[PDB]
């Protein structure tokens, strides 16, 4: 599913700037 | 007549906040007038901890930043413009700074504690939020931006991160090192993969178009539970944002949907928000019309989720740190470079 690929995608925590 | 109230409201926000920017306050508290309760963060230059006021026995959320540090990581002028944006907006989506001091090794800025903690983690919890759910966040994020907009700043820095939740089920907003004024056009790289504008990555001069993008994102985020463009790295998250692609969960609304494809919109000429009507064209969008826009800045309106809570210094929606010294040196660093904070 499209969740599933955000999961694996591995950017589910906090994010920071660039 | 609400359109002539609002521009007055507007004009006395204007002249208030120039009058605070141009006469910053300064050095209104000092260190040991705190005790230190918990660590709520950590970052490359700073950290985050909850306090409380000897005096009063008031809680505070105190940020305090290494001056070294910042030097190092080239964030001087973000930081000094955070505090200076911090103490000269009044706008009641955002945190109030109460006090701001510095000593020989660190700045410190001390704002209202907000005990609900994040967006973010309320978000990852429960999963995604409902849409009426969603639309009561959403809404308090126009104001924000029609406000700030007013006052020539761009955020540039929206993402449920930065959004906290206060006792009333209410947002506010935390950052403002990346808030610039900008009438015109600007052009810094700078914001998260995510939430970036396609104009910012094609390396644009761009306008304050790119936070009703970003509230695109957003409302995507909190309503699908994951934002619309992700991948393993940023430079794949990128190629997607520019594409002008972008599916929606069978549960999205027809009218919401039509929100996202408006300011999920790579062409400027046609985004909500940087049309000719401006922030009414999101507004007036079907899925607002049971937004009571009044209703939601007066803080009127119940809140569908209100953070659990037990005590003014409860941190129990906070992570947990290894809690290290606050040394301070007994030689002044970098004194010149943050005169003015
Ligand atoms: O810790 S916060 O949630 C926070 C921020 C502002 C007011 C707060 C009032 N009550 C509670 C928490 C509060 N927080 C929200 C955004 C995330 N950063 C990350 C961070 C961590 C360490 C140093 C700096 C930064 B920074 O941002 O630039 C820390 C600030
Ligand atoms: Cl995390």
């Amino acid at each position: 599913t499209t969740y599933a690929d955000f999961i694996a995608s591995g950017r589910t925590g906090r994010r920071n700037a660039i | 007549s609400e359109q002539e109230s609002v521009k007055e409201f507007l004009a006395k926000a204007k002249e208030e906040f120039l009058k605070k920017w141009e006469s910053p306050s300064q050095n209104t508290a000092q260190l040991d007038h705190f005790d230190r309760i918990k660590t709520l963060g950590t970052g490359s230059f700073g950290r985050v901890m909850l306090v409380k006021h000897k005096e009063t026995g008031n809680h505070y959320a105190m940020k305090i930043l290494d001056k070294q540090k910042v030097v190092k990581l080239k964030q001087i002028e973000h930081t000094l413009n955070e505090k200076r944006i911090l103490q000269a907006v009044n706008f009641p989506f955002l945190v109030k700074l109460e006090f701001s001091f510095k000593d020989n090794s660190n700045l410190y800025m001390v704002m209202e504690y907000v005990p609900g903690g994040e967006m973010f983690s309320h978000l990852r919890r429960i999963g995604r939020f409902s849409e009426p759910h969603a639309r009561f966040y959403a809404a308090q994020i126009v104001l924000t931006f029609e406000y700030l907009h007013s006052l020539d700043l761009i955020y540039r820095d929206l993402k449920p991160e930065n959004l906290l939740i206060d006792q009333q089920g209410y947002i506010q907003v935390t950052d403002f090192g990346f808030a610039k004024r900008v009438k015109g056009r600007t052009w810094t790289l700078c914001g998260t993969p995510e939430y970036l504008a396609p104009e910012i990555i094609l390396s644009k001069g761009y306008n304050k178009a790119v936070d009703w993008w970003a509230l695109g994102v957003l409302i995507y985020e909190m309503a699908a539970g994951y934002p619309p463009f992700f991948a393993d790295q940023p430079i794949q998250i990128y190629e997607k944002i520019v594409s002008g692609k972008v599916r929606f969960p069978s549960h999205f609304s027809s009218d919401l949907k039509d929100l996202l494809r408006n300011l999920l919109q790579v062409d400027l000429t046609k985004r909500f928000g940087n049309l000719k009507n401006g922030v009414n064209d999101i507004k007036n969008h079907k899925w607002f019309a049971t937004t009571d826009w009044i209703a939601i800045y007066q803080r009127k309106v119940e809140a569908p989720f209100i953070p659990k809570f037990k005590g003014p210094g409860d941190t129990s929606n906070f992570d947990d740190y290894e809690e290290e010294e606050i040394r301070v040196s007994i030689n002044e660093k970098c004194g010149k470079e943050f005169t003015e904070f």
